């Protein structure tokens, strides 16, 4: 079947080493292709984790965070942390959108328990300090997307919109 | 755009006006406005604001000026302001007056055919109806608001209360041409409409004052200290100023039960300085918490940083006038009562109260001080005792037997502060009264005096003293 | 003719949803540029206009203009809370409306969402358009054709805008929106009240004090009695649509943006709004 | 401290065995007080599953769950169905907002795993067919909520809500 | 067991040597740490007594004395003159309250007779004439303050707030 996994975008980056699949398929859905990046993703009610960051479930409508999807499965020592969807390719928060998909598309995300030891007070960022963006470039923009420096030279249009594409709420404890 | 703080206030007896001059109208209740809030924390900056100014650089700016300066948090005409109040006062469902029934058709009886004023009054606990025609009929009747029966001896003793009241007690009814009973009638009820409202004076009133913050209007030049400054003013509002009318007697003054900051980086440096208000064992404890903030704010807190800039302009000495918090003059005094405390401010601030009857003779000074220190007074040159007496007690020339000299209040030569003293009705006053609590049942009187800019180097030695007497008489 | 004027108040008070609010308003006001010459015999000599009682109170004695002023003062309160106690909400006719606008749109192949915001607080919305300016110097927007206030749609969706491009950037504000080379995808009717608890109008004040003035010496209240928008009134609107892929931030948005204001000083909690119902209705 | 319940209203008798407490505390969030009710809880996201129903997240904003925060803990046959949290009582969207609040609140929503064997294609429904009302009154309005019959005739009143307020998704699968 | 000793600063010689203590423990109630005098003590009512150094009761509210707290008792050759005091730590008049107290000290006060024998005509006066203020800055804030010159390079500053802070009346007979 078809599946994807959901990263997260913030300025604070253990996204180098959680999944596995860089390929996976011949086809992505999030694409960076000569106008920007596509059908980024946005998931409301939620706030990353940022040490080591994952999605965590608020209820505010008000939070939100934003990420791309990619193909693949995380690392594979887990089913007990991330949450597993299946949504049909119309319930999605795409931003941006070029194409659609097969109508199912299983989603991963990193997830965790609301730890209710903790007064969860979130707190909104976003993208600055574009040696951040370079890092993110390097980190997925690279990893992922290594098309990018050997197809797209539109690095000013996916520097200038991740400024502009990606904000979140973070707990920032 | 995010909510930065959350301060769960109450205020003691405030004394709220709407649109009626009341907090209860015939539509809704409404003990504390925001508006009011908003502008009373305007007030309060732009007075800290000058007090800092003359502590660092001896020098006072026009409000005008401050606020153009304080305008990316305040907001102005050219930019929205960054932070938005919301008050939620609990139990702030809906409420209104209802004058469910008045019984009259008696009093209109004998007012026919007349001319005559129709004064009431609400002790003895049956609203009467005086007529100066020379008869008093009680009335019936049946309200909404339950006037506990403190709040009629609360209004009855406090002379200031049953001063303010006149205007909404009275009609001068003419019934000498066509007057028919019905239009009689819709007078008077709502007369009395505007007589019951004034009653709704509540005790202990607590609101959770929210402040949201626009992080979109980003760091443009100083953003982050004009901020930090702001809610130091809103502070110095809470623990020295109310809420409502009359606040510089007491009334509506303010105390602090609970602070929660949300965004550290801004307000944590002002969550806990309001902890430091929640629990006050003696009153030097407090004056001296009160000497610490203010301090604080004076010369070690954030700095001339935003003082540099070039957009405030200096006062006229002689076309304006500012007030300053001065640091000396912050007696307190445990209070074990305060209804007597209200009551007996007007013993401290009445010229002829058994009070300052008792720390200041000559009655000249007398009402020098209080025309100095007590607001506006209506003093009208007729009987000699205005003549020259309290034109002397004035002069920053001529003599230095009084310790306050107005700055251009001339012997005879009055061009812009003599008027603006002696005529101009709107003036606060500068000796001001205000009560506070802390989670205990502790209780003080704050008793202070704003420095104005019309003083010509006030002698902070007499007048300080007087104040330590006036604090003890009324308490 | 004088004589629709000298009655105007009558009316009013005796029709109190079913005359023209805004001409009525519009004729008082000529009372109340007048009232001093309303007062000088000019009653009619009726016996249920209001203004026969400003010739049985004695304000000011002493000095004619004195009184007729505070005359004034007093009736400008009193045709405040004239309006804000008689004319109340009757909203049957904005049920209707639409109900029928929903069908219209159902035929024409819409994707129709429709949402009832109610009021939390006393709102303000329109407070520089024309209704009551004659009076009071301020206004609400007013529909003088369905005989109510509303919420314009383009308040509506500016605020809708403002909300998505603060969250999904500009680029995709666009994208639902439009620009000056691309039409929007999303529609939004105006918004009326379709229910309430009690009056639909309320008195209110504002009184600056030390607005635009150098000093305490410039310090001086200047009362601003205005018409506001009484709490728990409910308004409804419609957002309509083709393309499916827009609904999402539509549903996101709505939530959140009538927490924060919806009207005029919003800064100070005026025109604050909770989401009451939302409704989405896809075209099948 | 203060910890309460999440029970939301769907049309179905599967939210009969979901307390533990009665009151627990001296205060309910919700108020039912001579207009009806008060401090009603959404959660976004969310679509319920009526088969055994509890609450299902998803990646919709479009989807929502509405219900009342009751006091108390779950059931103590939990640690592994529902979500606890602690909020600081700002990150609730209260619907019909009577009073204040306490700045931090504990609150146990019923969370059901997303099952990704099947699309999670949810729809709408709205509570009708008042003899479910008329019962639902005798199930949670008068298990909890007996003020119902003690001081308040006007139960109409919620009748004419739970009739036009109380909506929600649901997977219907 | 801690106790105090009230030690006043008026504009004569009677304060060299006083009492027996000056450490005691390890902390003076009054510090000078890069900001100047701090936890200085005001008594309202009481005037100096230069002349055989000690402070004389008056019934004045409006009259007070400065002083500072040192830790110590005097000298061994006394406690038959002096008004030695427990106190809550909240009776205490401070300035510039820096740090909480023990809430109780025992104070020496320098006390006076009542010399009833002369009215108490007690004129104000302030400390200036930097002569005597170059004296004090050693014979009384050194021997106690030994941290003038050492880490307190800034004793200009502990200037800095005398010029302002330390005022009194006097008999002056």
């Amino acid at each position: 079947s078809t599946q994807r996994e959901y990263v997260f975008i913030p300025i604070t980056n253990s996204i180098t080493i959680d999944v596995k699949i860089t390929i996976g398929g011949s086809d992505h859905i999030t694409n960076i292709d000569e106008r920007g990046i596509h059908n980024v993703l946005v998931i409301t009610g939620y706030a990353v984790d940022e040490k080591n960051g994952r999605l965590v479930p608020t209820l505010d409508p008000c939070d939100y965070v934003k990420g791309i999807l990619v193909a693949g499965t995380p690392q594979q020592a887990q089913s007990n942390d991330f949450l597993t969807l299946k949504l049909p390719a119309n319930k999605l928060y795409l931003i941006r959108k070029k194409g659609n998909i097969s109508d199912d598309l299983k989603i991963y995300i990193p997830y965790s328990s609301p730890d209710a030891r903790n007064s969860m007070k979130t707190k909104p960022v976003s993208i600055s300090d574009d040696t951040i963006v370079n890092n993110i470039i390097k980190e997925v923009f690279d990893k992922i997307y290594n098309i990018t420096q050997k197809e797209k030279v539109k690095i000013e249009k996916v520097k200038e919109d991740i400024k502009e594409l990606f904000s979140y709420y973070a707990l920032e404890q | 755009e995010e909510l930065l703080m959350s301060l769960k206030l109450k205020a003691l007896y405030p004394l709220t006006g709407g649109y009626n001059r009341h907090s209860i109208n015939p539509f809704y209740e409404e003990l504390v406005r925001p508006t009011e809030i908003k502008g009373l924390w305007r007030w309060w900056n732009r007075v800290l604001f000058n007090t800092l100014a003359y502590s660092t650089k001896g020098k006072l700016y026009t409000y005008e000026s401050i606020d153009r300066l304080f305008e990316d948090v305040f907001g102005s005409e050219n930019k929205k302001s960054a932070v938005r109040l919301e008050v939620i006062t609990d139990e702030g469902n809906d409420n209104r007056f209802e004058l469910s029934y008045v019984e009259l058709d008696k009093v209109i009886d004998c007012l026919r055919n007349y001319k005559r004023k129709v004064s009431l009054d609400f002790i003895d606990n049956t609203l009467i109806a005086e007529i100066e025609g020379s008869t008093k009929i009680p009335i019936s009747f049946k309200s909404n608001l339950d006037i506990d029966k403190i709040i009629k001896d609360l209004v009855h003793n406090n002379k200031l209360l049953s001063f303010e009241l006149l205007g909404f007690k009275s009609v001068e009814i003419d019934a000498t041409k066509i007057s028919d009973k019905k239009i009689l009638k819709e007078i008077l009820r709502d007369l009395i409409t505007n007589y019951l409202e004034y009653f709704n004076i509540k005790q202990e009133v607590t609101f959770t004052l929210n402040i949201y913050l626009d992080k979109s209007r980003e760091h443009k030049q100083n953003f982050e200290d004009k901020l930090k400054f702001a809610l130091y003013s809103l502070l110095v509002f809470i623990l020295l100023g109310g809420i409502g009318r009359k606040t510089s007697r007491g009334f509506g003054s303010l105390s602090i039960i609970d602070v929660k900051c949300y965004d550290n980086s801004i307000c944590k440096k002002i969550e806990d300085l309001a902890k430091n208000f929640l629990k006050i064992s003696s009153g030097n404890e407090l004056k001296s918490k009160i000497e610490s903030i203010l301090d604080c704010i004076k010369n070690s807190c954030i700095d001339t940083l935003y003082i540099e800039n070039n957009i405030l302009s200096e006062i006229d000495p002689k076309k304006n006038v500012v007030y300053f918090i001065n640091s000396d003059l912050f007696e307190v005094k445990r209070i074990n009562d305060k209804e007597k405390v209200l009551a007996n401010i007007y013993k401290a601030v009445s010229s002829e109260g058994c009070c300052i009857k008792s720390i200041i003779t000559d009655k000249y000074v007398r009402k020098s001080f209080l025309i100095a220190f007590g607001g506006y007074r209506k003093v009208e040159k007729d009987k000699g005792l205005d003549i020259g007496f309290i034109k002397n007690y004035l002069c920053e020339t001529c003599e230095t037997v009084s310790s306050f000299n107005i700055v251009d209040f001339l012997l005879s030569e009055g061009s812009f502060m003599s008027d603006y003293i002696l005529q101009y009705e709107h003036r606060n006053s500068l000796l001001r009264f205000k009560l506070i609590s802390d989670n205990s049942n502790n209780s003080y009187l704050i008793g202070y005096i704003l420095h104005s800019s019309y003083f010509k180097k006030i002698d902070i030695k007499y007048v300080r003293c007087i104040l330590e007497k006036l604090t003890y008489c009324v308490i | 003719a004088i004589d629709f004027l000298v009655n105007i108040l009558e009316l009013i008070k005796e029709k109190q949803c079913n005359i023209n609010l805004f001409s009525a308003i519009s004729l008082t006001s000529i009372v109340y540029n007048n009232f001093g010459e309303f007062l000088s015999n000019n009653q009619s000599y009726s016996t249920n206009n209001p203004l026969l009682k400003y010739h049985i109170i004695i304000l000011n004695d002493k000095n004619k203009t004195k009184d007729v002023e505070e005359k004034r003062n007093i009736f400008k309160r009193e045709v405040a809370e004239l309006i804000s106690r008689n004319f109340k909400l009757d909203g049957e006719k904005v049920r209707n409306y639409f109900d029928s606008l929903k069908e219209v749109l159902k035929s024409l192949k819409y994707t129709i969402v429709d949402v009832e915001i109610t009021t939390r607080t006393r709102a303000l919305i329109g407070v520089s358009t024309s209704l009551g300016k004659l009076i009071f110097g301020s206004g609400i927007s007013f529909d003088p054709y369905m005989n109510l206030p509303y919420i314009p749609a383009s308040e509506i969706k500016g605020i809708v805008r403002s909300y998505i491009e603060g969250k999904l950037g500009e680029q995709e504000a666009e994208e639902i929106f439009g620009n000056e080379e691309r039409e929007g995808n999303v529609n939004f009717t105006d918004a009326y009240p379709t229910r309430s608890k009690d009056f639909l109008f309320v008195p209110d004040v504002i009184t600056p004090h030390y607005n635009g003035k150098k000093s305490e010496a410039d310090a001086e209240p200047r009362p601003v009695i205005h018409l506001t928008i009484a709490p728990k009134v409910t308004f409804r609107f419609l957002i309509y649509y083709k393309r499916e892929d827009v609904g999402k931030p539509i549903c996101d948005s709505m939530p959140i943006i009538l927490i924060r204001g919806l009207g005029a000083r919003s800064s100070v909690g005026y025109s604050l709004f909770e989401l009451r119902k939302i409704e989405v209705i896809k075209a099948a």
